[PDB]
RNA sequence: UACCUGGUUGAUCCUGCCAGUAGCAUAUGCUUGUCUCAAAGAUUAAGCCAUGCAUGUCUAAGUACGCACGGCCGGUACAGUGAAACUGCGAAUGGCUCAUUAAAUCAGUUAUGGUUCCUUUGGUCGCUCGUACUUGGAUAACUGUGGUAAUUCU
RNA sequence: UGGUGACUCUAGAUAACCUCGGGCCGAUCGCACGCCGGCGGCGACGACCCAUUCGAACGUCUGCCCUAUCAACUUUCGAUGGUAGUCGCCGUGCCUACCAUGGUGACCACGGGUGACGGGGAAUCAGGGUUCGAUUCCGGAGAGGGAGCCUGAGAAACGGCUACCACAUCCAAGGAAGGCAGCAGGCGCGCAAAUUACCCACUCCCGACCCGGGGAGGUAGUGACGAAAAAUAACAAUACAGGACUCUUUCGAGGCCCUGUAAUUGGAAUGAGUCCACUUUAAAUCCUUUAACGAGGAUCCAUUGGAGGGCAAGUCUGGUGCCAGCAGCCGCGGUAAUUCCAGCUCCAAUAGCGUAUAUUAAAGUUGCUGCAGUUAAAAAGCUCGUAGUUGGAUCUCUCUCGGCCGAAGCGUUUACUUUGAAAAAAUUAGAGUGUUCAAAGCAGGCCGCCUGGAUACCGCAGCUAGGAAUAAUGGAAUAGGACCGCGGUUCUAUUUUGUUG
RNA sequence: UCGCUACUACCGAUUGGAUGGUUUAGUGAGGCCCUCGGAUCGGCCCCGCCGGGGUGCCCUGGCGGAGCGCUGAGAAGACGGUCGAACUUGACUAUCUAGAGGAAGUAAAAGUCGUAACAAGGUUUCCGUAGGUGAACCUGCGGAAGGAUCAUUA
């Protein structure tokens, strides 16, 4: 081409959207914004096809252009801005509060959270550098710029920042025995301790992980959010929580959870 | 680009020779047996038994501690005995193979309908479902090749709103009636 | 469903090919009552093209002295709705086709510690020691006078 | 100061420069209104630089069909490399000057061809394979053929411009305007392919934008490409010089079960149509739902090929007489034709069935699995020989640190094998789900709640970790060999002398 | 060995014509870059007719004029560079196209002379190689048995 692409095809769409196949040729583009377009979702999905609020992609413009909708704290009036991991939907109308957090197979999930804990966020610190008469800087995963960090801030760590103001308040460091969610590849979504970090110079850093009921599993370490000092959880939980059930153990749950009926 | 989709499957295969007595024979034998219409209806069932025997043949050479023939052999067998045609003591998956087109056949709803004597005979029970008078636990049913599960055998009846078990007559009754 | 069958000789056993057989795809013939999906000017000519349409755009928030409407109140800078035109942005995407092209394209795998990036999101934006309670000149739309057989010409 | 596996990195300091074709440091719009002439709160536009997002570009490794009647190519004119620069967003013979004489080639370079855009995939298939992939997803290219630009973040852009070559429209003859491999439509070509229809309601995109626009896309029309379901009748009473079951030695006795060359009788059932209404939809259609009409030669008739063998099914009758013609092959036809032309009857598939061509299996007739070579096609006249291919026995984890448990090193290097992580979706396999079944779909279910949207497969090449059999390879043979402590020569760390030379 | 009708392809005179692809040489539209150029458009001056303010002098408002004044903006056009479509003529070709002559194989042939071969096929046959003919062939040399001998006597 010349210059960049605008539309997304529907069947060329994350995976993890769920679109169907025979609603259109277009599936929704997302802007561009703090996430990777592989790594997010947009607004539009989340009211439309999760909550069900909407029913067509004009009413998503009409619930957002009545400014109902804050995304980490700030109204957004863009249908198609991508919200990613950790990010806080605070719709004020009704009441509801939810996080984008991965569930156990690889996608998003609807998690409603209590308003509490609606002000603040974690994110991952990915670059840090000094620069502008020696002020220091961190980047994190969402575009984040926080000067004036912690000096015990390091690359690969965890923030939690305010979200009303936009300040770190307290951090987790990149340990073993911490509590990590993977965020990328086929273990996503998954939530175990770190047991191990293989180190190979040059290339990619391997973080075995190690589940609450033993089952081992290893990532490259870009696919690594710690999300609690120890093993206790800093934001809160899915249903699931974060441990993937092997099929058959997944189909006896279907066929034992039918015969609480009646 | 378009919204559709072009993924479509043939349901039956062809025999490799055409003209071939004992495979002629055989076949208009379970032609008049059950009703059908034409060869392609035992075609069509000779070729969901080979769909499994051929899945059952391969879930064969894993061991009997593999995690793949554990889950999709036990979720073969479940099928089978859910359209009643392997009974429940026999789900071992090498009662499979013992399978053949009889089996398939007794279920269709064709010959349920001759089965439970809302027919008098095969043939009837094509009609009778074809005309719409044969409903299963709601739903007025209007194919003949509908295999009737085992939980919706003991719900198969006569579709309320037909002269035989609803009550208002046909087009002949009531014009006999007005030139009465 | 891990398959064969007719054809060389007076008869036989072979080599061996012809011929049948079954899919699948393009054409085509004869026929065609219902119902659900569904391809469709690729192959030959990346041949040639009448006509019409396929790319435009205004919020409270760049520029309103069009009475084009109407509206207070008539010294009230500008009530408002607003065509036009200036300005901004897009038109580089989408659609179509397969002529080129044989380590080329491309696929997987890496690299930019060898580079640019409208936009979005976050940062930064009294960090410089040296008429402002607001600066200057044009130009459309408009009015008015024309040219050319003829153009989204001027 | 902070970093990476590694900076000539990021910051810091100093001396200067800073482009008139100038580098930032706001002469901008809106809404509520104010607090003590000042101090104001939310926004909208901007904006150098940094980061991010969306990319793009240029590279790394490995991989592709046919051809030797293509065996040497590249190098004046850049071919391979070195130095200095020019250009360019930047790395580079990218280009220029001066040098060096190199670079690729049986492991098939170079040249030619391709009825070659490449992949994801598709057909067939025991296992191995073979062939197709223009075609809706990803990537490339191109807008009649080459070439050059403007604008812009992005184009060597063609629903932009400037030329030239090729066509071609108007003209008052001076001039003017072109580009359907967009959607329709036309001509031509051909064996070979649909409407100059409706709409932004869906899916999404663009814009100053909740408002406008979109032949993107959706909806209809044509459509036996192809795939799914599926009518063309069912039933009962009689009768048969029909069969079967109980008795009679047998004649023959029966609603006990079946059958029909009964155009025998008889009502009961129903769609196809015709058609009000609802529903569907942007508005319509179609299907679904319902009025009313709607079947007895139920004329509301089912066709396409065949009846010698391959190969299911007539040496029946009439005609023709090696003619006409049939026949994929074998064969048929010369006056009795099982084969032609027909009538009857029968067979096969059945709303479908013939024919032609491509291709796959059959083909163990291309052979890796897995063929052949005395006489059927075939072992070179003999020998030497480089590349290739193949090669006999043999050999049973530790040092400096942190809290015995982790770093760091290995050992000669690999092939092999097993695990891991990374491998687009769709397709394929496969789980769940009564689309009325099914092909499909990604839905659904219960009396506001409860769900699902799994999973496998994803060659070769590249990462990772365990094994050590097999197979290649090293390790000292004139010991400039291992391990030890002994001495010399050269360079040299940075702590040591309260700071200070 | 020797008689009839037609096609395929090549040679094929004709220095028959028309068009591609590679290069030799010459030419070189248009854009861009450079060096010039300077049609026009301002501005600042200087006087002249003159107001006010301050105190003969300075700043202001209307103009007017002239100067090769001295600066800013800038069109046409040219030199040179570069990119490069294209044109002209040669060579190598390749392809579309008109023409007597003859050439080879193909469709059959049931037409005439011998009888080469298969029997010891009436000269066993076959192989290579040289020579001669109406021709199947014949002959000189050297093989083979696929021979008509698996054998011939101290």
């Amino acid at each position: 081409a010349r210059g960049p692409k605008k539309h997304l095809k529907r069947v060329a769409a994350p995976k993890h959207w769920m679109l169907d196949k025979l609603t259109g040729v277009f599936a929704p583009r997302p802007s561009t914004g703090p996430h990777k377009l592989r790594e997010c979702l947009p607004l539009i999905i989340f009211l439309r096809n999760r909550l069900k609020y909407a029913l067509t992609g004009d009413e998503v413009k009409k619930i957002c252009m009545q400014r109902f909708i804050k995304i980490d704290g700030k109204v957004r009036t863009d249908i198609t801005y991508p919200a990613g991991f950790m990010d806080v939907i605070s719709i004020d109308k009704t009441g509801e509060n939810f996080r984008l957090i991965y569930d156990t197979k690889g996608r998003f999930a609807v998690h409603r959270i209590t308003p509490e804990e609606a002000k603040y966020k974690l994110c991952k610190v990915r670059k840090i550098f000094v620069g502008t008469k020696g002020i220091p800087h961190l980047v994190t995963h969402d575009a984040r710029t926080i000067r004036y960090p912690d000096p015990l801030i390091k690359v690969n760590d965890t923030i939690q920042i305010d979200l009303e103001t936009g300040k770190i308040t307290d951090f987790i460091k990149f340990d073993t025995g911490n509590l990590c969610m993977v965020t990328g590849g086929a273990n996503l979504g998954r939530i175990g301790v770190i047991t191990n970090r293989e180190r190979h110079p040059g290339s990619f850093d391997v973080v075995h992980v190690k589940d609450a009921n033993g089952n081992s599993f290893a990532t490259r370490l870009s696919n690594i959010f710690v999300i609690g000092k120890g093993n206790k959880p800093w934001i809160s939980l899915p249903r699931g929580k974060g441990i993937r059930l092997t099929i058959a153990e997944e189909r006896d749950k279907r066929l034992a959870a039918k015969q609480s009926s009646g | 680009p378009v919204a559709r989709s072009w993924v479509c499957r043939k349901t039956y295969v062809t025999p490799r020779r055409p003209f071939e007595k004992s495979r002629l024979d055989q076949e208009l034998k379970l032609i008049g047996e059950y009703g059908l219409r034409n060869k392609r209806e035992v075609w069509r069932v000779k070729f969901t038994l080979a769909k499994i025997r051929k899945a059952a043949r391969e879930l064969l050479t894993l061991d009997e501690k593999d995690p793949r023939r554990l889950f999709e052999g036990n979720a073969l067998l479940r099928r089978l005995v859910r359209i009643g045609v392997l009974d429940e003591g026999k789900m071992k998956l090498d009662y499979i193979l013992g399978l053949k087109i009889e089996d398939f056949l007794e279920r269709r709803l064709q010959t349920q309908v001759f089965k439970l004597g809302l027919a008098k005979s095969i043939h009837h029970a094509r009609v009778l479902i074809r005309q719409r008078h044969i409903r299963v636990r709601k739903q007025v049913v209007n194919i003949p090749s509908f295999i009737v599960r085992l939980d919706s055998q003991k719900h198969i009846d006569f579709s309320l709103r037909s002269p035989y078990g609803g009550g208002r007559p046909g087009r002949v009754k009531r014009k006999n009636a007005k030139k009465g």
